[PDB]
């Protein structure tokens, strides 16, 4: 409806601010390609630094987001899955897919509490691929300290 | 051979009516031009033709114009009276001289025709929203490439501030778009149509809008999270343009609904006594108000075909509406409208056009006198040869009576028919007149003048001929051209059983037939040679006919649109075609081929006729006036000398006392160059590089792992190519001697391995952490 457009347009707007409501509301909200984006730039450059859950720190604060998946119901956490599903499958993205994932794995219980939805097909579905892309870092890690060896 | 006509824009034309007003523009203040299908220049107190701007000869400039036809969408003029600027039909913009009427400059790159313009506050900029739902700035020099604003489905409504920045918009596809001008992006859309908006207005704070909702809205314009303050509910239908008055202490709003209502305490109420007027609001629904600069009265565009002036109760101001005034038309648009049927004298000098309530009398582009008495359009007209009386068949099957000198009708001519007429000429000395009638018919006519006992000033009806009951399926009985033979021997006739039959001028008897019409024909015709005739149907086919059946000489099938009249030369040499697609073909008598093809007409033309003299078109239309005629690898060292010659140059900058190859910092090129390459055969390119390359080259890998950047590359690429060249060459085969990028390298690849030890530390954690919950969940 009316709040629903507009509510897209405040969807616009926040992307230039921060990243925190604009990832619950975009959660809330179509479409996750932009979701995608905001991950891809939030998410997207090399960091290791100081304590994050999912990796989101940056000169302004995104560890709300550490927060805010603590918060979140399980149709979120199973609708965000399936897109970690679509995008566990190309090249690069499935990072991206990984990022959320040591993320949920802190914040709920083993239980992914109580009232959980069927998704035996989601967790069969993701563990191939992961093993498939953890062998091509396991050959560029042997394969990065041998140039440093020769002299 | 020779026939008349020319290419260009004017050949002497009245095609101009100067109607059908749409919206308005003042001027000086006490002038005002207006939009019409040209530029038409009135007083703005009494209602004289000015000027008026048209296609001509400029000064300097041949097949150019002062205003198109076509119906101009809007039109107003410069601030400082300047310039003059004009949107079309067409997408394009035409801007002119105000003292001349030459052309300055054209503007293009619209897809569709022009729904928004004006002039804005500054002059140097010009917005223009056009039907391809978007808006365009312009600039004095051209500037397109300034703003496109585009997130819309239909055309654009309300606009401009007075401020530089911070645009506002509403829209006719039910939204309202807010817009911040430095870097566009739409903070907000305020919705509360399900329709068109149709007119808009900002009074001078609030901004009321009105659509197909009957409703006004308010609105704040210092606004965030929408500032509502009322709505103003069914004023009775859906309201149309509204307007504020100069001084800005009231504001007129307009609708389809005949009325017209001001607020004052402005106010959110109408708060003042209206039954002063004397000069009631309109006959037809309006399309644009704007008051009038002379500060004491109200100008009015109306849809039909021509505005209008009133005034507005109020005590500075007139307290009743005047009498509306009209312009010095040259009796074109100064009487009501279209004209379906014309007429031909012999002199030259006396053609007349009709309408549904006026005859109008013209010798080429000078109107004489009026006749009025038209009860209805005419389908039919007629002169008597030599221009003395002028008969007319009006649509309630009426033939009248008309002098040449006054408007008084002479005689009525006797109404014995009970359908409208649909064809009628006279014979060659003019006393003999056969007429188009559904009475299953042919009704002879005398004349000649009153001074006996049968009445030739009313032409007594002896003679009744009728066989007409022939059979058919299509239809029997009715007729709608009738043709005298130019050597008065026989009478052809239309039929509506896809024949035609020819008799001679005594009783019944039969010459021919004509058929192998898929539709019934329209216009029937015969040259004077008189061995070969034409005849047109509605099938767009043209059919020639000699003397024979059946054996088709040729198909005169190229049309897309219906044939109003096809007829020949009045030296039987040239035929030509009139029809419904706005477009006149000029066809060789002796010939299959077309010799010229007039296209000029915009609007659609009903009838079309030459006189004898042949030196000028007569053309009936609906705008109701006349037309008379007469590899790689190289580059990437390009990009590394580039880059490492951007480098050096950024270290000794201040330390010690281009502008593209892409970005903030050059090296993103350098990965750009990375992604742009394909996949395959990219080794080729990368061995012919040498080991200066090698040391040009790692200092990038050491920029983007300082830069901690991984958004424009990814590590299996850096690696790739890394391993690619340590493949190449080399380490102790390109130097033996520890240089500084040598020990550059030795921290490189430990921020690589740690880069990549945190991810796969990650994945390392999340497979295993996934495996667990599964162990469990059974």
């Amino acid at each position: 409806k009316l709040q629903v457009e507009q509510e897209q347009s405040l969807q616009n707007y926040m992307s230039k601010g921060d990243w925190t409501n604009a990832f619950l509301l975009a959660m809330t909200l179509d479409h996750p390609m932009r979701l995608f984006n905001v991950l891809k730039r939030a998410l997207g450059e090399s960091r290791s630094r100081q304590d994050t859950e999912e990796g989101k720190i940056e000169v302004i604060f995104n560890e709300e987001l550490d927060q805010a998946i603590s918060i979140l119901n399980d149709e979120q956490l199973i609708l965000l899955m399936k897109r970690c599903r679509d995008w566990n499958t190309n090249a690069k993205t499935h990072t991206i897919a990984q990022r959320t994932i040591r993320c949920i794995l802190m914040h709920h219980n083993i239980a992914k509490l109580s009232e959980i939805p069927g998704m035996v097909k989601i967790v069969d579905a993701i563990i191939p691929y992961t093993q498939r892309h953890f062998t091509r870092v396991d050959n560029l890690v042997e394969q990065s300290y041998i140039l440093d060896y020769a002299l | 051979a020779a026939a008349f006509g020319v290419i260009a824009s004017n050949a002497n034309c009245v095609w101009i009516p100067a109607s059908s007003g749409n919206s308005n523009g003042s001027g000086p203040g006490q002038l005002i031009t207006s939009a019409l299908e040209d530029v038409n220049i009135w007083d703005i107190k009494t209602g004289d033709l000015v000027s008026k701007l048209s296609d001509g000869l400029p000064p300097g400039a041949s097949d150019a114009r002062g205003a198109k036809p076509a119906e101009c969408t809007y039109l107003e003029a410069h601030k400082d009276t300047d310039l003059l600027a004009v949107g079309y039909a067409d997408g394009v913009i035409k801007v002119w001289d105000l003292m001349s009427k030459t052309v300055l400059l054209n503007f293009n790159g619209h897809k569709a025709a022009i729904t928004l313009l004006q002039f804005d506050g500054t002059g140097t900029r010009l917005i223009s929203g056009s039907k391809d739902s978007n808006i365009i700035v312009w600039d004095l020099v051209g500037e397109v490439g300034l703003y496109k604003l585009r997130s819309h489905k239909d055309s654009i409504t309300g606009f401009w501030c007075q401020g530089e920045d911070w645009l506002i918009s509403t829209s006719k596809d039910g939204m309202i778009k807010l817009w911040d001008l430095k870097t566009h992006q739409c903070i907000e859309t305020h919705i509360a149509h399900t329709g068109e908006c149709w007119g808009l207005a900002v009074k001078d704070d609030l901004l009321i809008t009105t659509g197909t909702d009957s409703q006004v809205k308010i609105w704040k314009l210092d606004i965030e999270n929408d500032k509502m303050g009322g709505k103003l509910t069914e004023m009775g239908i859906f309201e149309k343009q509204s307007k504020q008055r100069g001084l800005k202490i009231e504001f007129i709003t307009n609708s389809s609904d005949k009325t017209s209502f001001f607020y004052i305490q402005y106010s959110s109420f109408i708060l003042h006594p209206f039954q002063t007027i004397r000069s009631l609001y309109k006959i037809k629904s309006a399309s644009w108000t704007t008051v009038s600069s002379s500060k004491l009265e109200l100008v009015l565009t109306t849809s039909s075909n021509t505005i209008e002036y009133y005034s507005i109760p109020y005590e500075k101001r007139d307290p009743t509406s005047p009498a509306p005034l009209k312009t010095h038309t040259i009796e074109l648009q100064g009487q009501r409208t279209d004209v379906r049927s014309i007429d031909i004298s012999d002199d030259n000098k006396l053609l007349a056009t009709a309408s549904n309530g006026s005859l109008k009398i013209w010798n080429i582009k000078t109107h004489k006198c009026i006749r009025t008495f038209e009860c209805g359009y005419a389908l039919t007209c007629k002169f008597l040869p030599g221009g003395l009386l002028v008969i007319l068949g009006t649509r309630n099957g009426e033939l009248q009576l008309f002098d040449l000198a006054s408007s008084s009708l002479l005689d009525t001519i006797e109404d014995a028919h009970d359908a409208a007429i649909w064809s009628l000429d006279l014979t060659s000395d003019g006393k003999r007149l056969v007429t188009g009638s559904a009475d299953k018919t042919v009704k002879f006519w005398d004349f000649k003048v009153e001074n006996s006992l049968v009445p030739g000033t009313k032409n007594k009806f002896l003679p009744v001929l009728k066989l007409h009951h022939d059979t058919t399926l299509e239809l029997t009985d009715d007729i709608l051209c009738v043709r005298v033979s130019p050597d008065d021997r026989y009478l052809a006739i239309s039929l509506l059983d896809n024949t035609v039959k020819v008799f001679f001028l005594d009783s019944m008897k039969f010459y021919l037939s004509l058929y192998g019409h898929k539709l019934p024909v329209l216009s029937i015709d015969i040259s004077f040679d008189s061995k070969m005739i034409i005849t047109s149907s509605a099938d767009k086919n043209i059919k020639i006919w000699g003397l024979d059946f059946g054996d088709c000489h040729k198909s005169l099938f190229a049309h897309q649109d219906s044939i109003m009249n096809v007829k020949f030369l009045p030296q039987s040499h040239n035929f030509f075609s009139c029809s419904k697609d706005a477009v006149v073909k000029y066809w060789d008598g002796e010939k299959f081929e077309c010799i010229q093809k007039l296209y000029a007409h915009q609007s659609e033309v009903w009838a079309l006729a030459v006189a004898t003299d042949g030196g000028f078109v007569v053309s009936s239309s609906h705008d109701h006036s006349i037309r008379i005629w007469e590899k790689a690898g190289e580059r990437l060292m390009e990009a590394l000398d580039l880059g490492i010659a951007e480098i050096e140059g950024l270290e000794a900058y201040n330390r010690d006392m281009v502008l593209i190859a892409v970005n903030k910092t050059p090296e993103q090129y350098i990965m750009d160059t990375l992604l742009r390459i394909r996949m395959s055969q990219l080794e080729d390119a990368l061995m012919v590089m040498p080991f200066s390359y090698v040391l040009k080259f790692l200092k990038f890998i050491d920029t983007v792992m300082q830069n901690k950047t991984l958004l424009h590359s990814h590590l299996p690429l850096i690696c790739k190519n890394l391993f690619f060249i340590i493949k190449f060459n080399h380490k102790e085969l390109v130097s033996q001697k520890n240089e500084e990028l040598k020990l550059q390298i030795n921290r490189v690849k430990t921020e690589l391995r740690s880069a990549l030890k945190s991810t796969e530390d990650d994945l390392g954690f999340n497979v295993q952490g996934l495996k667990f919950v599964k162990q469990q969940w059974n």
